[PDB]
């Protein structure tokens, strides 16, 4: 579209900062909108959500530096972020709310990158979920954008938001041993950077984990621990 | 007065994995940053990796990367390291050490080597 | 429905690409990169069901029509690359040719920021149906014309990948062996 | 008012600025390089009422509340540098961190022309009014996360000057010696 | 309904019982005696659906769910002893603690006449199955605080027998192999 | 009164256990009933309010035990609580909250003890405030039932609730330097165990920290921590 | 108002408490043996305005009156103790004895659970004012009659704490030095 | 293997306070009860202190008791004990000490003792 486009650009504001991008590549937005549904069989509309600020904060987690240099041809981890976070960031409020039940997790997602005018070629980032993942078998790299696509063009762009809803069937699960949804934030092809850009294409990598379920009871509280596995 | 006393070296096979341990004292460990330096037989030394305070960043080596992992245990002031994926470009004798910011600029530096620890992946 | 997945706009081989091998990876991707003139060619997808990946499974779970078969293209370029093509981009199996397949289905795009075209490809042929046979559908050209133009700039080299999807109809026929599975 | 002069947003130290001496200057820059990686500190501007000059007369001349801490940054970053940070930017004295920060007020910026934001912080603090004493009324922490962007381009370096307002009260109270003044 | 049966507020293993033995016996009953102090532990109930004999025929039989799980305590106290504990008495497999149980479910016992408590957990679970499996759905913690108060008095130690009940689903679903049985 | 007495008895429920008393000795219950309002000047009515489960939990405190032995007679300490929680207790739902603004808290305390009917004579627990305290001089002793006083008798009862609204006109204060109520639970006179009665009155001391304010915003979690000095 | 802290039913010396030293501590607590009869006497404490401690600071802060004097008692018996006294307890300054103080103001009770009486003493007083002067408002007689009752029991002693308390007027007159204060 | 080593005894003036410190290895510290025990020339051994794992529950012995305060640090595996009011009473030799309750009894034997470290209230 038109550039800056509308589904584009784009914000994300909560406390206590207004964030503003150039604009989500685009959007990996909601397709065919297909959430399950915040109520399935599942969840009996029983379920025990949230929706409370930290997660919303959000995963704000650091990502990978992609340069010139990788290419094509290249994947992503997945992110599942519960899993992350627990593994690292931890997000003192999330040790504490890991510290529970089957999570009804759906994105949120930002992905921030900027080297500058100068600096062009995508990174095409990606929704699969529940990963069997190998890196090899590039069919694999072929087979999606089915699954949130967003997209990144440090030549059009300083802000990606791709938003993921809930995988899994299940509508609830059980976190070591499952991974919901895997984000992956893979390059298609390889930025390239002259001289007049920026000199430094760090990624960052956000995420919202927007309106979490979890089924039960326990004990969740702000801060974190509690008694998982 | 800094004590850094260093475990957990010993021979490896090639491809196998070992955990190297450095405990320290007598400063305040979770201020400080720290590294492992290593050191090869007919060589000089290597920085090898660094983590920061808080177990927040770490950076390594290129020839370390994903093969090596660094992880410090605040609550029992300790350090480690990690190391899958041995090669024999990997023997060495290894040393934990603490560096410092000083005030208010960029630069660390070293105040503090452990004892050193072999590891002869052969 | 399988459709969407067919269907929603999926990315193409095409062809082999003379890869980086970026040509796996590409698929989508036919090069841009300056050009000496303009006109000349480079590429020459040839379009099957069978053949490149996505379609092919989909092809062997049937052997019947209904559809159509839309091409739309997207670019990487930048401020600094810039770029044109313009892609047949061709029904079914006919001349092999410039002005004949200008003459064909038609799109005209621009690659500044609009990153997408479409270029959808009929099925124009004799019968409703074209069953899983093996010398070919029918070929899809691109040509590149007019490369980028730019800046300082980008490494030169511009790509496009391409995309592919088919209505109108989106509803096949008769079920066969799909090319995943178990024994 | 007094106010609008506290008020009217003004630029900040913040802190004392690794000078060109453009850090006097500055003052309301932290510096935009690029950077071995993105995440890292950065800054850590230390707040108060006392300290930083246009803050400095202000304070004196009064011992109590009625505020909120405004800070709304600026960019001078060209087509050709860009740019992002998040910063904190942080109410009273906590955790001086990372994600604790972020817990805080928040703001998200993309630095392209939008030039502006908002980042307001507050007082919260257990009673309405802080008295001006020396330890701290607290942190405002900035991290830069991604440089800059680019071109060819721009040197390197890019530059914010911070921003500072409160509502929402405008008003305080007890006036007390003005920093400005005869004698 | 076979649910009455599991349901119609059973008496509990819970644990092994150290053991007269009447923690056989008992089972229901952790031990109540005066203390050295009395936030001291002692016990650490495990529960499964598989393990504690009620719970075992029942949960054989089938191996999903609908429920929940209501332990009410009753206790034999004289006049002359008293009592009073609290317990967790903990869903699913957390903390294993202190604290962390105490900000679980709750209920808060005087050990008077009232000689009946509800203290009931629920399944907070991912899933609203969990299957018969062995390492384990989760542990009810009890603490007896402080004893028994007194009297002359009564045999020092008081006991108490825990309940068990789910709603509130009552139904579960799909049944299988059942405890109790013929060949 | 009437014994089982109505002031009297006695219940506090919440998750997820239903804690029923003999019954609160009486009550340290709500007098001349003031508060000073839990908006006054001060709070602007703008100020954060809580109440939420972590602290309602309870306070949960441990308490000193009490023997026939002391006499008569005797002082304790604060257990301002919130006090208590930073050097101890801590309650990491607990942690988080501490690592904020100046609280508003109120009380609402709960003190459990249980000989046996066998067991007679009462702690006399106390509300003064802020506590320039010696232990000596039992002026002080005498001089308080004037600030909350509930009771605790052996020979009849196993429950006190002593409810306390805020002290310190403030209307909010910093905590680390100041404190609030301090909850004093001394004897006035000593138990005495006869055979016929529980050997043990260990004491608990339960508090329920209830509708506190803080006046900044910062981050507040149910994980704690953060940024308090 | 000043009153309420007078007023709210404190709590008394009264008299120096043959002591543990218990008595000053009780204050309010004469002792509850048992006895070798009944009737004997036991206490005569004074009451003025000066002595006995709350008491004291509210009358050098006045002179005058508006008042009445009212004295609740409490108890610390048990099950097992029990107890009974009367007493008397007595407007200003007369027989110093039995039947005379049984004579006047009155009540009756019964130490079992009611735990509180309310025995008031009026100002009997040929004027509306007494002021402070040294030699006495009056006395307060109290006599344990039969003690207590009982069980195996409780250790053997019982003691009541009085309660001190004045309407009908709370308000009085001509403030003066008070006792608690600067210079 | 049990590593218990101490620090930080000297000498003291009475009405002094120390700091002892016992500092832990080989074995997970943070599961285990931990005492202090002390030993008077010219004496057996007494029981001082112990802490509960969590850093939970504490108990002392009578002499000891307001004088003395036991504290651990989890995260660097420690012991501490503040000796406030020092009396000679207190003169000794501490040793800190590391006990379990094995299975699931009431019971917690004494597996690994440390060095010693000499207190002198004189």
């Amino acid at each position: 579209a038109e550039p800056e486009n509308k589904n584009v650009v784009q914000a994300t504001t909560t406390v206590n900062t207004t964030n503003l991008t150039q604009h989500p590549s685009a959007p990996t937005m909601p397709f065919s909108p297909d959430f399950s549904n915040v109520d399935n069989f599942h969840s009996m509309a029983y379920d025990i959500t949230t929706g409370d600020k930290n997660p919303s904060k959000l995963v704000r987690l650091e990502t990978h530096e992609w340069t010139p240099s990788w290419a094509r041809g290249y994947q992503i981890t997945h992110v599942e972020l519960p899993k992350v976070f627990w593994d690292h960031q931890d997000k003192p409020a999330y040790g504490q709310s890991r510290y529970f039940a089957a999570v009804r997790c759906g994105f949120h997602f930002q992905v921030q990158v900027n080297v500058n005018q100068g600096t062009a070629g995508s990174a095409l980032v990606v929704y699969e979920p529940k990963p069997v993942v190998t890196y090899d078998s590039k069919l694999e790299f072929g087979a999606f954008t089915n699954l949130p696509h967003v997209l990144m063009n440090l030549a059009e762009t300083t802000q990606a938001d791709l938003c993921i809803p809930y995988v899994a069937d299940t509508n609830y699960v059980k976190t070591d041993s499952s991974d919901l949804g895997q984000l992956k934030v893979y390059v298609w092809t390889p930025l390239s950077i002259p001289t007049g850009s920026a000199n430094q294409v760090d990624v960052t990598i956000l995420g919202s984990l927007l309106q979490l379920d979890f089924q039960n009871p326990r004990v969740f509280a702000q801060d974190v621990n509690i008694y998982d596995n | 007065e800094v004590q850094l006393l260093d475990s957990g070296g010993g021979l490896v096979q090639p491809g196998g994995s070992l955990r190297l341990s450095c405990a320290a004292s007598g400063f305040p460990f979770s201020d400080y940053a720290m590294s492992w330096i290593r050191q090869a037989p007919g060589k000089g030394l290597e920085w090898v990796s660094p983590i920061s305070g808080s177990g927040g960043r770490a950076y390594y080596a290129d020839s370390v990367k994903g093969r090596f992992t660094i992880s410090r245990d605040n609550s029992e002031g300790t350090v480690y390291l990690q190391m899958n994926s041995l090669s024999p470009d990997d023997t060495a004798l290894y040393y934990c050490a603490k560096d410092g910011s000083g005030s208010h600029y960029n630069n660390n530096y070293f105040d503090s080597w452990g004892q050193g620890t072999l590891v002869t992946v052969s | 429905d399988l459709v969407k997945i067919a269907q929603l706009f999926s990315v193409m081989a095409d062809s082999t690409t003379p890869s980086e091998n970026h040509g796996v990876d590409a698929k989508g991707y036919f090069k841009w990169s300056a050009t000496t003139a303009p006109q000349s060619i480079v590429h020459r997808n040839i379009v099957y069901l069978r053949l490149f990946p996505n379609l092919n499974v989909f092809v062997n779970s049937y052997s019947y029509f209904r559809g159509s078969l839309v091409l739309r293209l997207s670019v990487y370029a930048s401020t600094f690359n810039r770029g044109r093509l313009r892609m047949g981009f061709f029904p079914n199996a006919t001349t092999d040719s410039t002005s004949t397949l200008d003459n064909a289905i038609y799109t005209i795009c621009d690659i500044g920021s609009d990153n997408s075209f479409e270029i959808t490809i009929p099925y124009s042929f004799s019968t409703w149906m074209r069953k899983t046979n093996g010398h070919p559908i029918g070929l899809f050209q691109i040509e590149v014309l007019n490369r980028l133009t730019y800046n300082s700039s980008s490494p030169s080299e511009v790509y496009c990948i391409v995309q592919g999807k088919m209505g109108q109809d989106a509803r096949f026929f008769c079920p066969t062996g799909s090319v995943v599975t178990f024994q």
